[PDB]
RNA sequence: GGAAUACUGCCAGCUGGGACUGAGGACUGCGACGUAAGUCAAGGAUGCUGGCAUAAUGGUUAUAUGCCGCCCGUCUUGAAA
RNA sequence: AAGCUCGUAUCAGUUUUAUGAGGUAAAGCGAAAACUUUAAAUAUGUAAGAAGUCCUUGUUUGAACGUGGACAUUUGAAUGAAGAGCUUUUAGUGGGCCAUUUUUGGUAAGCAGAACUGGCGAUGCGGGAUGAACCGAACGUAGAGUUAAGGUGCCGGAAUACACGCUCAUCAGACACCACAAAAGGUGUUAG
RNA sequence: GCCCUGAAAAUGGAUGGCGCUCAAGCGUGUUACCUAUACUCUACCGUCAGGGUUGAUAUGAUGCCCUGACGAGUAGGCAGG
């Protein structure tokens, strides 16, 4: 029920203007929901562990869906093995940045994901737990 | 209809007609100082303001409503000439909102060609012959916004019963005079 | 941009109702009806005349 | 109260019987101590 | 006569203390003397909650779901006929319609005109 | 308003095992057809236990005057429930038609007796054919042979707001 | 016996007079008219003609007339003064 | 006010339908008003499907619980409607007037107590000569047209219109009225 | 039914006044007429709402364009200046 994000980042507004062009003219259910998460708070954009991604790849036949997080990606050394996958998000911490690439995975910004998947084909969206903080 | 009356009198009998299965109601009393019980009822009829007007498929259950709001409205049975004009001059469709004027058949067929209706007169036929899709056909139209009548009201004081020399009540046929005056 | 009312401006009437052209052709409102001689039964006359 | 037919908010009417049985026996308890002194 | 919890009952007092008198609620409590019947009641424009006990020979087990219990079974009864036939069931309850035109004969019935004659 | 006279027939609704009730018919003076049916069920409650929802109108018809030119002499029963319990009243109106007579009566009753339109039952309006059955004095007044009378003090209605003549009754 | 008229109702019947309005600005649409070409009263006004070219209209400013209009604010909610 | 947590087919100061109860008395008529069925409106509850039902036949023949399977939208009256809940937070304001409706108790007379719904406050506008509560009336800015309530002798815009009757008053009436003086008096009139 | 009586003071006074008597009274019927910020229509503003629109070259995309319905208001709450 927000229309424009509160942040006065210019670069963030660049992605906003892109997906509005996508969400109007690509009629795929993906592109809208990605855009709708861009107006969120810092609370409503919870950081996602690298391990929560590692849960996702354990699912059935989904080892090749390009997992995409709107928020930020954090590292978590509690796991040790990690797959070779394709990940795009906003922010990678240095722990998160290194562990993906050292696994052999690729780390991508969201705009290149739009280039690679305009209709959001063969992708995956996760969200972190909102009900952690009281 | 004329012939059945004529044949019965030659046969010494009496022909009654069928009961009139369609009415047209106009809100008369203003917006303020209304008890809540009728004021719920007018919102069910989309009679949101003074001199708004709509049609009712005459049932038992609908007929109890007019006994409730009788001091506030007037109604009767409309004739073909009367129905035809309100579709023409004051007809307004409703595309999701927005009180859309009719102005061409193509708007109607885009909405009710699902229900076969593709003309303007199909809709008029679905009114006066109350048909299978009357509810949607009545719900399609915007409530009719009418002006205060040209010649006036007749009576000097309105809010007495039309039988008793007032304005409100059933006026079964005489509603046809008043609507054309308000068109 | 503007609502042209029918029942005047006959061009917009012909925008609707293509039958309405032939309605004025066969004149169809000053249609005559034939007459039939059907006198009522006399009982009906009595009950009307009865006090 | 115990014989009428409604309540207006476990039975309540036997409680009304019980509280009198306090107060009836409170006469009976206060009977004894003045019988002592 | 057995009352269970959840039965829907109506009040019929077999006086002048309090008056609900024909009002309907549900049963939550049973003891041997009375039963607990709880009642909705509006105050302002909001419904309250009235726990209440009643001598059980004043309160009747209400039947109000009677026709509905029929009509679901009646629809399925007509539905069994509906698969056995190319037919629309028309299972809906309808309002009463305005009736038809018809001819009445004054043949054995001469219209007995009248006035306040007196009689 | 200028009334009309109405034959109104009702038959209260045939049920199972009761077809065809006995087609009750009244003569109603009223303005229009709506008031008459409204006036109709009103009498049908006072007479006996039928009610408006229980029955229906058979048919309604307007009664024209059989001789709307011939001057007639009318006898009228009216009873009305005032101020205490009711009482009849018989007044005679020399007039042209049936519906003409009732009009002046309602003018008369609202003149003297403050009588509402609801207040009044028209029991029966009878034409007196034969002279010397007419009983009131003032109706007998206009019946003598070769009646002549003057008009005294003939005013003339002026049109404009001035005149130059000291106008006189004419004469 | 045969007509007329009143009354009420209808006509996608014809015609006059008045007053107010002229939004919008390439084109597209629904149309009608015509054999067609094309035309039009068909998704909002154009045509023709005069005067003046300044205090003339307008503005501003005094004042007169007509009509309306009590002293604000606070506090008690009403004799609510 | 800020939000995502819903943009579902879910709801409603409403009726209908069935089921209720006050049977108020009016059917009516029974056996010799003493029926016991039954007939209305006066305001009121309850219910009206998809977690909806059956079947399968177990648990603890019924019933109270269950395993499993079948039955889709004419899917279970009318009519109107995308605004139901959530988690957070949080400004003001908690005592008061008037009217109607029942209902109980009242007396010089006013009333008093309840329950219910309006209006008022915070709200101009047309009318009622003028007015917190009377009649009308959905407050952006203008133009046109029509009306409400109330009016149309003159102030005052609108018929010194038409139509029938009644009334003369030594302080008529033009209204508060269906109340108070009020129950009557009168060789005043009019109609019964 | 109207009519008179049917007690009521003390500045000078009020059917709003003038006045009005086959009314300019009372009762009643008929049309006609007057009129509000009420309603019908159009324009305009403003809010909300629903649609469309990075394609360069040119523009503000928080923009533009189309469509609709609405607009009382103290304590207060929010936004834009």
């Amino acid at each position: 029920h927000r229309t424009a994000p509160k942040s006065d980042n210019v670069y963030l507004k660049l992605l906003v203007k892109l997906y509005t062009f996508l969400a109007r003219r690509t009629d795929a259910p993906f592109n809208k929901v990605v855009l709708k998460a861009l107006f969120l708070s810092k609370i409503n954009r919870p950081p996602v562990s690298v391990s929560r991604i590692a849960r996702a790849l354990k699912q059935e036949g989904a080892a090749n869906k390009t997992v995409v997080v709107v928020g930020t990606v954090t590292d978590d050394a509690r796991i040790f093995e990690f797959p070779k996958t394709t990940v795009a998000a906003l922010r990678f911490t240095a722990g998160a940045r290194a562990k993906i690439v050292k696994a052999g995975g690729e780390c991508i910004t969201l705009d290149q994901l739009a280039v690679r998947a305009p209709k959001g084909q063969n992708t995956l969206i996760l969200r972190g737990p909102r009900n952690s903080r009281e | 209809i004329i012939q059945a009356k004529r044949d019965a009198k030659a046969a010494g009998s009496y022909y009654v007609e069928a009961q009139h299965k369609l009415v047209f109601v106009v809100r008369i009393k203003g917006i303020n100082k209304i008890p809540p019980k009728p004021r719920k009822v007018l919102q069910l009829l989309r009679l949101t303001r003074i001199n708004s007007g709509t049609f009712v498929k005459v049932t038992k259950a609908t007929l109890e409503l007019l006994k409730l709001i009788e001091p506030y409205v007037a109604y009767g049975y409309p004739s073909y000439s009367t129905i035809r004009q309100l579709v023409y001059k004051r007809g307004f469709g409703k595309i999701n909102k927005q009180r859309v004027p009719l102005s061409d058949n193509a708007i109607i067929e885009a909405n009710l060609g699902k229900y076969g209706i593709l003309s303007i007169d199909d809709l008029i036929h679905e009114i006066i012959t109350v048909g299978p899709h009357f509810k949607q056909a009545n719900n399609f139209l915007w409530p009719f916004k009418l002006s205060n009548p040209s010649g006036g009201w007749g009576v000097p004081r309105k809010f007495k019963h039309f039988i008793q020399g007032g304005s409100f009540g059933n006026r079964e046929e005489f509603i046809n005079k008043l609507v054309k005056s308000m068109n | 941009v503007l609502k042209k009312n029918p029942l005047k401006n006959k061009q917009v009437l012909l925008r609707l109702n293509p039958y309405a052209k032939v309605f004025a052709a066969e004149k169809l409102g000053s249609k005559k009806a034939e007459k039939t001689g059907t006198k009522p039964a006399a009982v009906f006359t009595e009950t009307l005349k009865h006090d | 109260l115990d014989d009428q037919w409604l309540v207006e908010v476990i039975d309540p009417r036997t409680l009304n019987r019980a509280e009198r049985k306090r107060l009836v026996k409170k006469n009976e308890k206060q009977q004894r101590r003045n019988m002592k002194n | 006569k057995v009352y269970k919890v959840g039965d829907i009952v109506d009040i019929k007092a077999n006086m002048p203390h309090k008056f609900y008198q024909g009002k309907t609620g549900v049963v939550y409590n049973v003891t041997k003397s009375s039963v607990g019947v709880i009642i909705n009641k509006m105050v302002g424009n909001r419904y309250l909650e009235k726990r209440l006990n009643l001598r059980v020979e004043h309160i009747k087990h209400s039947k109000c779901r009677q026709e509905f219990l029929e009509r679901v079974k009646a629809n399925a009864a007509k539905r069994a006929e509906a698969k056995a036939q190319g037919v629309a069931v028309q299972l809906k309850r309808q309002p009463a319609q305005p009736r038809e035109s018809r001819i009445v004969s004054t043949e054995g019935n001469v219209p007995q005109t009248l006035a306040p004659v007196p009689y | 308003a200028h009334f009309k006279e109405y034959q109104v027939i009702g038959r209260r609704l045939p049920t199972e095992s009761v077809p065809e009730p006995k087609l009750f018919r009244m003569r109603i003076f009223a303005s229009n057809e709506v008031i008459a049916k409204s006036r109709y069920w009103y009498f049908l409650q006072k007479l006996h236990k039928v009610k408006k929802a229980s029955g229906e109108i058979v048919s309604i018809n307007q009664i024209n005057e059989a001789h709307p030119t011939k001057v007639k002499n009318f006898g009228v029963w009216v009873r009305y429930d005032s101020r205490s319990g009711t009482h009849n009243m018989y007044k005679e109106i020399r007039d042209v038609s049936r519906v003409a007579a009732v009009e002046t009566l309602y003018q008369d009753m609202a003149a003297r007796h403050r009588a509402r339109f609801r207040s009044i039952h028209i029991l029966k309006v009878a034409e007196i054919e034969k002279t010397a059955d007419v009983k009131r004095q003032y109706v007998k007044q206009f019946l003598t042979k070769d009646l002549k009378f003057p008009l005294p003090h003939r005013v003339q209605k002026s049109t404009k707001t001035f005149s130059y003549k000291r106008p006189s009754t004419f004469y």
